[PDB]
RNA sequence: CGGCUUUUCCGGAGUGUAAAAAGCUCCGGGAAUAAGGGCUGGGCAAGGCCGGUGGCAGCCGCCGCGGUAAUACCGGCGGCCCGAGUGGUGGCCACUAUUAUUGGGCCUAAAGCGGCCGUAGCCGGGCCCGUAAGUCCCUGGCGAAAUCCCACGGCUCAACCGUGGG
């Protein structure tokens, strides 16, 4: 933890803000994440969020999802490009998803994580198994439904110890998110790794979404964001 | 329009489309008329006693380029002829003319021929009663 | 042609607050779409709901609080007794115990909820979360 | 060393049924004759209208189960009860 | 009928995560078997069913069922006096697995290891209640583990065999 | 380990949560002046009118 | 290098028969003394160097490998998965929402018949009254045993068996 407030000063030293976003994280008056989510700015300067969630920069926080090796070409040759996606996030309700081209793969690398870390959102956990019932966020409050190109992906709550069952990609998605126990139905080409780690954001993002009633808040110890 | 008849009182003709329309599947044609069960050489059988008769080489499929060793076969149990083929390296001197074999499916896709040789459906496991593999080791001597 | 007037306002409910609208009138008012209206307002998903007397068949009008999710009719008027109706809640509700459901039991049209300790089976009429 | 529970009479057979115990930690199982003459002095019985069918020894137990069988008359033995155990005890040749 | 495997293979051989998972374990409480494992496991896997099952369940023989099988868990020494059925949920392998009794035979001294306890097992050595068993895989309840100790006929109930004097060695040690 | 339970906003015209990404507005009312208004993106996209909390002006 | 017990291993003693054998149970002599199978390019990704053949020989469930460097054939070593098990093949379920009631599509990918009418069948407007067949709640008789779930108890435990509840 003191490691990454240590690097919080270090870059609130070095970084220089540039977006309007930029001086009320500098200047200090913003310390929670979330005012970041609730009033609805934007994000386009990375330095913004390390300085409240440091965290992300820690190697078990950040994972390469896929590698894949395209190709435009001419008339004097194929010329490859690099796309990775690769996934960033603490493991308590905050994850970004990044694809990034580059002509190397340190280059898309870097790239992938720095877009990566702009795609945060905020993440609703809960408990609403019929059999769990714990009022712990340790999974989804609620089914949800989410779609992206062909691919569909439904999470339903799952009981304590349970595990991820659901795809490699969905795996680290909501490892990195967070949740311990789902769930999981695929409905179209999930040997597409892109299409299906963009419907697993797409549907954590939804989880926000749903209507509360706030007897439910309590039913499953809902939490918006950290725990 | 909606998918028909969701009706309460509909069980009938619910239950004849799925009737009908489960004809249109192949696998369940394929086992509910048995043919498979009537046109198999083998009957049904993961293994057969057979006699061969002549050591015959197959061109391989392009661009696979080579010599794929194996024999003709006719069937002790009712008469049909197939082709075996023959695995193990240089394992055609093993086999020889007029010998009783114990011959198996190849289990290729649907049980088709294997890879990239064509047309063949079995392989061959004992030769006089002696397993082959061993045979291509050398471990053992055919009788 | 018209055929049910129930699963016509729930459908009518639900594509009308996706946009978000505020009132909404549904056309073929009849005596079971009110004992349907008295449930979930008793829950608070709707504001008021009243009926005008217009002259042929009547009108229902709502004011919606943005509060339901999807609210839709089950045809088939599956008939449900007491012990087994969890296997119903996992094909209409997003979570244990989210939403409701509505019965025409013996008693009335009513909550699914208050017929759990009220004890009484009957035909699943709609549900809404 | 033995130990009795059970002491049980049947009238109708004029019979009585001794389920005992033996203590036997770290020696051999014992012998039917070796019990057969250590039942007989405490319990005070003709050991000829005395029989005994069975001692089982569990496995990984130091202690052992068995039943004896104890008459009054030299004729009910040869009446009522099989033929086996008169000659395992001796009884018959 | 016919009888059926006690225990559920994992889905697929050759997952890293799950084999590394597996071998931290093995080489933790050294049982010989995979197999073992995968017993403990399923076992696991019956409570967490019946836990499920019954959470859901309204009924007199739901409640009845429930309170045996909270009372026999407690009673294996797995859970506190004061357990309900929401903790059952949050269980691990290694609550299972230090009740074995290699690992409790092990925990009171009585081995230098994990391999020298179960051999002591195994060659009918360690008795509970004055009774030998030879399955390190047998799991201890909560009223027998002050019986553990070494069996009467056995060399090692003598404290002079010269193992012994290095075994509570290593316990000082 | 503090519970910092932070009040999600809630949009005025139709009464919906904000999600983090969305693109709501949250401007002063225009009559009273005071009020905070949010509006969200749906709200916002077919422009349906909006009512203050305090002085009940109509404002699109 | 030093020490420890003997899984099995020879003898004796119980049971065993109504004949033993079973070697089931206890004691004594007592040696470290039984382990293979498959895989090693990827889909399986768990796992790399060398010798040999050089589009021949062969391997290969699918993708692929070899026209002289083969990390993919064969030999050695090394390594990997499982374990008195391990491989090949054939039949069945899942994988599959590729049988779609739950739960699929039919403009361009297989898939709306050129169009209309119309019988059976199916699906049908609102309100009141009656009936109560369906529908729902309660209750009597009834669906054998065996199998299945759980507690306890017996055989080391287990499996197995019984007592009790379902």
């Amino acid at each position: 933890s003191q490691e990454w407030k240590e690097y919080a000063k270090r870059v609130l030293d070095e970084w220089e803000p540039k977006t309007k976003l930029g001086m009320m994280v500098k200047e200090g008056q913003i310390t929670d994440i979330h005012e970041i989510f609730r009033r609805g700015y934007q994000i386009k300067e990375p330095e913004i969020i390390d300085v409240l969630l440091p965290e992300v920069n820690a190697r078990e926080n950040q994972e390469v999802l896929d590698i894949a090796l395209t190709v435009r070409m001419t008339d004097s040759g194929r010329r490859v490009r690099f796309r990775v996606l690769a996934a960033v996030g603490n493991r308590d309700g905050y994850v970004g998803l990044g694809i990034g081209h580059g002509k190397e793969v340190g280059i898309a690398i870097r790239k992938a994580i720095n877009y990566a870390k702009l795609n945060i959102i905020e993440i609703k956990r809960g408990c609403g198994s019929w059999e769990c019932r714990c009022r712990r966020p340790h999974s989804v409050p609620f089914a949800v439904e989410g779609k992206e190109g062909s691919v569909r992906v439904r999470l339903i709550p799952g009981p304590r110890g349970l595990g991820l069952v659901i795809g490699d990609v969905g795996k680290k998605i909501l490892r990195l998110a967070g949740v311990q126990d789902v769930w999981s139905q695929t409905f179209g080409e999930t040997r597409t790794t892109v299409n299906f780690a963009k419907a697993v954001f797409n549907a954590l993002y939804n989880t926000n979404r749903v209507a509360i009633s706030p007897e439910m808040i309590e039913r499953y110890g809902i939490v918006v964001g950290r725990a | 329009g909606k998918k028909a008849p969701n009706g309460e009182f509909a069980g009938r003709k619910l239950k004849l489309k799925r009737k009908k329309f489960r004809w249109s599947d192949i696998r369940y044609k394929r086992r509910v008329l048995r043919l498979k069960e009537k046109s198999d050489p083998l009957e049904g059988a993961p293994q057969a006693r057979g006699i061969v008769l002549e050591k015959i080489a197959v061109e391989a499929k392009q661009p696979n380029s080579g010599m794929r060793k194996a024999v003709r076969v006719q069937l002790i149990k009712n008469g049909k002829v197939v082709t075996a083929f023959c695995p193990g390296d240089g394992a055609i001197k093993f086999i020889d003319e007029h010998d009783e074999v114990i011959i198996e499916g190849i289990g290729g896709p649907k049980g088709g021929s294997m890879g990239d040789i064509p047309g063949i459906r079995y392989k061959v496991v004992k030769v006089n009663r002696v397993s082959l593999k061993e045979l291509v080791k050398g471990r053992k001597e055919k009788p | 042609t018209l055929l049910d007037p129930l699963a016509n306002a729930l459908s009518h409910i639900t594509n009308s607050e996706r946009v978000g609208k505020r009132e909404v009138y549904i056309k073929p008012a009849s005596k079971l779409i009110g004992e349907v209206l008295r449930v979930m307002q008793k829950y608070g998903y709707i504001g008021e709901f009243e009926f005008i007397d217009d002259g042929r068949a009547g009108v229902y009008r709502v004011q919606l609080l943005g509060r339901i999710n999807k609210a839709g009719a089950i045809k088939p008027r599956f008939p449900v007794k007491v012990s087994e109706f969890e296997k119903w809640e996992k094909r209409f509700l997003p979570a244990f115990e989210f939403g409701i459901l509505i019965v025409s039991t013996s008693q009335g049209v009513m909550s699914h909820k208050e017929a759990i300790e009220k004890g009484i089976g009957g035909r699943l009429i709609a549900y809404v979360y | 060393e033995i130990r009795i529970k059970e002491i049980k009479e049947n009238k109708l057979i004029g019979r009585k049924e001794i389920y005992f115990e033996i203590y036997h930690p770290g020696e051999p199982t014992p012998s039917r004759k070796d019990v057969k003459g250590k039942l007989v002095a405490m319990l005070d019985l003709n050991p000829e209208t005395t029989v005994i069918q069975y001692i089982r020894s569990y496995f990984g137990s130091y202690i052992s189960k068995g039943y004896a069988k104890a008459y009054d008359s030299k004729e009910r033995m040869l009446y009522i009860e099989p033929e086996y155990i008169l000659i395992r005890d001796g009884l018959i040749e | 009928k016919r009888q059926r495997k006690k225990y559920e293979t994992p889905p697929h051989p050759w997952i890293k995560e799950r084999l590394d998972r597996e071998r931290v374990l093995m080489d933790k409480y050294e049982l010989k078997n995979k197999k073992e494992l995968w017993k403990h496991e399923t076992q696991l896997k019956n409570f967490r069913r019946r836990a499920r099952r019954l959470l859901a369940a309204r009924g007199k023989q739901a409640e009845i069922e429930r309170e045996q099988l909270l009372a026999r868990l407690k009673r294996l020494g797995l859970l506190p006096e004061d357990a309900v059925l929401d903790d059952v949920l949050s269980l691990t392998i290694e609550d299972i697995l230090e009740r074995r009794l290699q690992t409790i035979v092990y925990k009171k001294g009585l081995a230098r290891t994990m391999r020298q306890a179960r051999q002591l097992i195994v060659h009918g050595h360690i008795e509970v209640n004055g009774q030998i068993i030879r399955s390190p895989s047998y799991l201890v309840l909560k009223e027998e583990e002050d019986t553990i100790t070494y069996a009467r006929t056995s060399p090692f109930a003598n404290p002079q065999h010269p193992e012994r004097m290095m075994i509570e060695k290593a316990k000082q040690g | 380990m503090v519970e910092m339970k932070f009040e999600i906003p809630v949009c005025t015209s139709c009464g919906r949560e904000i999600t983090p990404r969305e693109h709501a507005t949250h401007f002063i009312c225009p009559n009273c002046g005071e009020a905070v208004i949010w509006r969200c993106e749906s709200c916002r996209v077919l422009a349906k009118p909006y009512k203050c909390p305090n002085c009940g002006w109509e404002g699109p």
